[PDB]
């Protein structure tokens, strides 16, 4: 369980594709680009680390 | 020819009007009911702990579709803590005919800032003209704190962009929020946010409630009462300084209520969480009157303007750190229209 704020809300789509590729569920409030990501905790870090290579987001623990 | 009376049924007990002193003040002894009782198609979003959907006083105004529980992902089925029902009654007693929609983001354990934002956005997209958030968090503005605030600010921007008013309780810590920020690096959210109207609580005497948070963010005040004017120092509770609330009818109310023969469905209470919805209720009244007179919707700024100019200027002359622009009075609001 962590939280993400995209720099740009248009990148919601690229967020939901990285999340599915790491079997983590990302619940995004589209209009503000703020998401709650839940899944298994080993994989939250690689999800954060490959989401970080394409889109800009800040993460909360 | 009949004396005016509260919209609440009060179980027919005429003595309960004493505890509705705040409502009589707001509505000019309920004269506003014949000036503007509110429109059923003006909707106030209740971001709170759910709602007692079949409360005798609230069921006529409850959104027929009920509302969403974000904690369990189910439609709202009731109100476990009673908090949202108390908040709902304050909207209702001022504007008995506006629609109230519960967005349940709180229960016993508390709530998540995330669900408040989601409810804000949904409430906007669902055609609500007013949002009331009678809860908040004290957030440290470290790295993750600033991100939460940044997120929260976008939600507020979204409501403002769509001309939706958002009213929030200022909080009950009896602290100066500006001093809290410089000393503790904390902020009270969402009340501190731009485009969120932060509301404090005054007493029957119009003195600020001792618990009411103060600061430059305070915009308005409303009568939320307290246990006593000086209870904090002398231990004495003056029950006439408290305010009546609608309380879940199937829930036991307090020993103080029982001793005063307040039947279930009502409870004596206090707080900024009870002040904010009085202003939200007043806003819904202004929107209802304005739409009735022009068949156009007013801007958020227009309603805010009416609230601001009709407020009673208390304390230092002008917008001060204790009362903001001052105490909101619904009948004055309508009178200036």
């Amino acid at each position: 369980e962590q939280y993400l704020l995209l720099e740009h809300v248009k990148d919601k789509s690229k967020l939901l594709d990285t999340a599915e590729q790491f079997h983590i569920h990302a619940d995004v409030i589209e209009e503000i680009g703020f998401a709650k990501v839940t899944g298994e905790k080993q994989k939250l870090a690689p999800f954060t680390k490959k989401l970080a290579e394409k889109v800009g987001a800040d993460v909360i623990e | 020819v009949i004396s005016g009376s509260p919209a609440w049924g009060l179980d027919g007990i005429l003595e309960l009007k004493e505890y509705l002193w705040f409502a009589a003040k707001q509505t000019d002894s309920y004269r506003t009911y014949q000036i503007e009782r509110g429109h059923p198609d003006v909707k106030v979003a209740l971001i709170d702990s759910g709602l007692d959907l079949d409360h005798p006083d609230l069921k006529a105004s409850v959104n027929t579709n009920g509302g969403w529980n974000y904690i369990d992902g189910k439609p709202v089925s009731g109100d476990p803590t009673g908090h949202g029902t108390q908040t709902a009654g304050m909207i209702n007693i001022i504007a008995p005919d506006v629609t109230i929609t519960p967005y349940q983001v709180l229960d016993e354990k508390g709530g998540d800032s995330y669900n408040i934002m989601k409810a804000m956005v949904d409430a906007v997209n669902d055609g609500h003209e007013v949002i009331n958030i009678s809860t908040g968090s004290y957030t440290s503005l470290d790295r993750e704190g600033k991100v939460l605030m940044k997120a929260y600010q976008r939600a507020a921007n979204y409501a403002a962009k769509h001309q939706v008013l958002v009213f929030s309780s200022a909080g009950n810590k009896g602290v100066n929020l500006d001093e809290m920020r410089k000393t503790e690096n904390k902020v009270h959210l969402p009340s501190a946010l731009k485009h969120v109207v932060s509301v404090g609580s005054n007493m029957k005497s119009n003195n600020i409630s001792p618990y009411s948070n103060q600061g430059r963010e305070i915009e308005f005040t409303a009568p939320g009462g307290y246990l006593g004017e000086t209870y904090d120092q002398d231990g004495m509770v003056r029950v006439t300084d408290l305010v009546l609330t609608t309380y879940p009818k199937g829930k036991d109310n307090t020993a103080l209520d029982q001793m005063l023969n307040i039947p279930k469905g009502y409870s004596l209470s206090y707080g900024t969480s009870l002040a904010a919805p009085q202003v939200a209720g007043t806003a819904a009244l202004v929107i209802s009157e304005y739409r009735e007179r022009h068949h156009r919707k007013p801007s958020a700024k227009q309603v805010h303007h009416i609230l601001r100019k009709s407020a009673l200027d208390l304390g230092k002359p002008g917008k001060d750190v204790i009362y903001g622009y001052g105490e909101v009075r619904a009948y004055q609001a309508l009178k200036m229209m």
